[PDB]
């Protein structure tokens, strides 16, 4: 029920509340590009990007059973260790996993925040799998959005 | 209960206005979940809808079985994470945020 | 000037850009419709009881300036010096910054329909209005007064459209926003005090009423009668415009609104909604063009006592304009809009202005015990400057004991920084003081071609 | 000789020199050009800024079956008054839009809703 899940830190209501808060406070989630990778029987991996903002979100969702992931073989230029922004098990918030082996339980989802300037929608090998509505770039010196890409 | 090429026609034309979006229930129709089956639902909507239109996503509703009974309790948290990291408008049926 | 035409200068000076900007922040502090209309009526009482106190001092003393000869007669040279310092760097450039920022809120808002315009467009269009008005008034002494008659005409057209359209819609039964007017409010002395700051900004101009309205057919009767008629006629227009806002807007829609009059003009005048950002923008740069006319009147008389730099209030030989004082006011006004933010410049202006409003009105009560034998033609009842003094103590002390923000510290540190300059350049005439000032006076004279004004006191 | 407070005629023998004519002239035309740069940079940002998002694109939607949400008058049926008492819960979910399903006066409340009166609320 609602009342018992307001006082539990690992409840479904708490994960819903900070997923909708993160969606409201981040231009990458409510406005940014959507770039999906290749298909896989276990997991779904995609990114949320925006030009002028020099960090990305990497979403890893395991829909199969328990598997291990090598994220180096999907995205080029990642560090050896990545910090978790949000997890379906909220005990793993702010923890660091290693990029070469990421262990995912059944039904586990992770959101990574990665500082980079390598956006997938600028490369020609990923442009066919990238999508936007209301295309804009971000100017960090003026704090505006502009359309002259 | 419609084909994706007929659902996309409710977006209209670039010179003729129609619905802001047609409601997407294709994730609600998944009675079992998998990496390939979630991929084909996401890529069917993004490839078929017109360029520059706004997408939307639902995982349940009043005529669909509830998600923890449809897929299991282990998929409640990851289906909510999928709903809020995809582009467009997330639509939540009541009680899904609790796991009813 | 008669009596009826004396009302016209009082109303035309007070009604400005304040009623188009202030209704959001009066409602934001007293969060109901009921107390919001009590505040707009109580500031009309403070403005008429304050202007009656200035009308007594203006016929008692009869020296030009502002509050500067009134403070010299009552306390001496120290609070007179602090007024000419705090009006040079605080009061007059912030008035020019609020108005030019208020012009830019209304030009930008129709281009951002459901959206909030970014701060870089608001500030770099307000900075282009400060530089353009400072350039026009420094070149073309007669051009500013010819276009002022079509800015006053455009001002009271859009005032009459809002007042009349609010009475028509209130007649048809659009009274559902006034239903439970007193549910949800603040009896906080920091929230009541900040609703008085923004309410009294729209009434600003009651203290400059003394000098240009002494040219009447019978003063000492027509001047105090122009205040009891003129300012409560403005209070009747300010309550009626705020009632006209709440017939088409909820109190929640008025808080979530960029410019409050472009929201009104979108719900009432649909196929010609662009006349509200056009006339309010004409009314606003008319309010900024008017302040650059009197630039140098207080500068000249404070320089005569040695309390101000005399290189200001010099006059250009070609284009006989007070070009050093106009250029100096434009520089401080563009510095004030970079930290910026109307609701932070209004609190910064109102703390300095009401510190010196309550010192001259207390000086009226001092000059009844210390300065008899002084021939008072206008004489107020003594309870009027007493409560106007106690209200000015409330408008100064209550913001810093309830909600002390950082602009109240920079306003104190800029006023008391003038108190150090009094003891180094006026009280102790040091030898190295005029070794600096006359080199600057001589070189700025040849750079701008400005001479001493061929003009004695009168 | 220039002292400090020169008249009109002493000033003209010195104000026309080159060290006072060009720093006066470039400081006038850099201000007139800054009015036209600050105006053209305003029309540049207004014309290049994107049309920002409508309310239905911004936040999540929340679909409510009104008979099953909150009963306020103790009859076993959820009502519209019970939805009004739970609006703080909905704002704490960071919800933008509430979607209420059919509450019209009806003879049939399932099977795509046989409606009796499209301009009335059902009494339950
Ligand atoms: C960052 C914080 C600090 C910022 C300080 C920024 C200072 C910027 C100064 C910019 C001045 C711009 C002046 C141009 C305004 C034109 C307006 C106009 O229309 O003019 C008509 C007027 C008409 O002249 P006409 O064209 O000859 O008829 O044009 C002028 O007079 C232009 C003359 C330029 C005046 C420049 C004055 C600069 C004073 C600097 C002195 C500093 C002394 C400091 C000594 C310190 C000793 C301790
Ligand atoms: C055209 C625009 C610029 C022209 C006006 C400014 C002139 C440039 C010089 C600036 C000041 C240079 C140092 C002071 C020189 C005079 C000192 C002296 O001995 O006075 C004798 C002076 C008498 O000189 P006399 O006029 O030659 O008799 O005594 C006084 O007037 C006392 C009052 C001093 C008032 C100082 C005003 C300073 C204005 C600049 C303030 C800067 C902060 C702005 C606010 C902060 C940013 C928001
Ligand atoms: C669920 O109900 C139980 C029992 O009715 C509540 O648990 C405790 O009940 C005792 C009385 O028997 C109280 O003294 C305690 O204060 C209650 N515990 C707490 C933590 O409040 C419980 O509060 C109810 N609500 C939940 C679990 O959300
Ligand atoms: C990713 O999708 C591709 C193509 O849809 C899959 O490749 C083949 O797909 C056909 C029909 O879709 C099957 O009959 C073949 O058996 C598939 N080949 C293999 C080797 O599986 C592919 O399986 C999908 N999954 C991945 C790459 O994990
Ligand atoms: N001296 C001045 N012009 N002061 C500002 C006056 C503001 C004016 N009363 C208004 O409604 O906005």
């Amino acid at each position: 029920n609602v009342d018992v899940q307001k006082t539990q830190p690992r409840s479904a209501l708490k994960l819903y509340q900070d997923l909708s808060l993160l969606h409201a406070n981040e231009l990458l989630l409510n406005r940014g590009w959507f770039c999906h990778l290749r298909n896989d029987s276990h997991y779904v991996v995609y990114t949320r990007e925006l030009d002028g903002i020099d960090r990305i979100f990497i979403v890893v969702l395991n829909f199969g059973e328990s598997t291990l992931l090598n994220l180096h073989n999907m995205i080029s230029g990642l560090p050896a260790k990545m910090r978790i922004r949000l997890s379906t098990n909220s005990a793993d918030k702010g923890s660091k996993v290693d990029t070469s082996g990421i262990f995912l339980d059944k039904g586990e989802g992770l959101i990574f925040e990665h500082n980079t300037k390598n956006l997938l929608h600028r490369q020609t090998a990923f442009r066919d799998r990238c999508f936007v509505s209301n295309r804009a770039c971000y100017s960090s010196v003026l704090n505006i959005l502009y359309t002259s890409c | 209960a419609e084909s994706i090429d007929r659902t996309v026609m409710y977006y209209g034309l670039p010179f003729i206005q129609e619905a802001d979006f047609p409601f997407n229930n294709y994730l609600s129709m998944l009675d079992t979940v998998s990496g390939n089956s979630v991929y084909e639902v996401i890529t069917s909507w993004m490839e078929n809808m017109p360029e520059g239109k706004w997408p939307n996503w639902m995982i349940g509703g009043p005529d669909s079985s509830r998600l923890t009974s449809r897929l299991g309790n282990q998929y409640v948290n990851v289906m909510n994470m999928l709903l809020f990291t995809l582009p467009g408008t997330p639509i939540t049926y009541y009680g899904e945020e609790i796991g009813m | 000037l008669g009596l009826i035409s004396g009302i016209s200068i009082i109303v035309g000076t007070i009604i400005g850009s304040g009623i188009f900007v202030s209704p959001k922040s009066v409602l934001s502090n007293t969060e109901a419709v009921g107390p919001c209309l009590i505040i707009w009526a109580a500031c009309g009482v403070l403005a008429t009881l304050g202007a009656l106190c200035f009308a007594e001092l203006g016929t008692m003393i009869t020296k030009s300036g502002g509050e500067y000869p009134y403070l010299m007669e009552a306390y001496g040279p120290i609070p007179a010096y602090l007024f000419s310092w705090a009006s040079l760097i605080v009061i007059k450039p912030t008035s020019f910054a609020i108005i030019c920022l208020s012009f830019s809120e209304y030009v930008c808002a129709p281009f951002y329909v459901g959206c909030k315009p970014p701060q870089i467009v608001v500030k770099c269009l307000a900075a282009a209005a400060i530089l353009f008005i400072s350039t026009v008034n420094s070149l073309s002494v007669r051009l500013g007064s010819y276009v002022q008659n079509i800015f006053t005409a455009a001002k009271l057209v859009i005032v009459a459209i809002i007042i009349i359209s609010g009475l028509v819609l209130l007649a048809q039964g659009n009274t559902k926003n006034f239903d439970n007017s007193f549910e949800g409010a603040q009896l906080s002395v920091g929230a009541i005090s900040l609703a008085f700051y923004n309410g009294l900004w729209a009434y600003d101009g009651w203290n400059q009423l003394n000098y240009i309205t002494e040219e009447l057919r019978n003063p000492y009767r027509n001047l105090p009668l122009a205040i009891i008629i003129g300012i409560p006629l403005v209070t009747a227009c300010y309550i009626l415009m705020n009632v006209s806002y709440f017939t088409v807007m909820t109190a929640t829609e008025l808080l979530q609104s960029q410019a409050v009059a472009v929201t009104f003009g979108d719900r009432v005048l649909y196929p010609a909604s662009w006349i509200v950002p056009l006339f309010v923008a004409f009314s606003t740069i008319g309010a900024a063009n008017g302040t650059c006319f009197t630039a140098g009147r207080l500068i000249y008389v404070a320089g005569r006592e040695g309390h101000m730099l005399k290189v200001l209030s010099y006059i250009s030989v070609r284009r006989l304009t007070p070009a050093p004082a106009i250029i100096f006011y434009g520089i401080i006004a563009t510095i004030y809009i970079i930290p910026g933010d109307i609701n932070s410049l209004v609190n910064y202006f109102s703390f300095a202005a009401w510190l010196f409003y309550g010192l001259t009105i207390l000086g009226l009560i001092v000059m009844r015990f210390t300065r008899k034998e002084l021939e008072r033609p206008i004489k107020v009842p003594v309870v009027i400057p007493v409560l106007m003094t106690l209200i000015s103590v409330f408008l100064v002390l209550a913001p810093i004991i309830s909600k002390p923000t950082w602009e109240y510290l920079y306003c104190v540190l800029f006023i008391l920084s003038g108190l150090l300059f009094y003891f180094l350049f006026v009280h102790y005439k040091f030898g190295w003081a005029q070794k600096i000032s006359k080199p600057i006076t001589m070189h700025l004279q040849m750079l701008m071609e400005v001479v001493p004004p061929e003009e004695d006191p009168e | 000789q220039p002292y400090a407070g020169m008249p009109k005629e002493v000033l003209f023998q010195f104000s026309g020199q080159a060290r006072y004519r060009i720093p006066r002239e470039i400081l006038f035309w850099l201000t007139v050009a800054s009015v036209l740069v600050l105006i053209a940079a305003t029309i540049a940002i207004i014309a290049l800024s994107p049309k920002c998002l409508d309310w239905w694109q911004e936040g999540p939607m929340y679909q409510i079956y009104p008979r099953s949400f909150k009963d306020s008058n103790k009859d076993g049926n959820g009502d519209l008054k019970g939805i009004q008492d739970k609006l703080d819960y909905i704002t704490a979910l960071n919800i933008k839009t509430v979607w209420i399903t059919s509450f019209y006066k009806s003879s049939l409340k399932d099977f795509r809703y046989g409606v009796e009166d499209f301009r009335e609320v059902d009494p339950i």
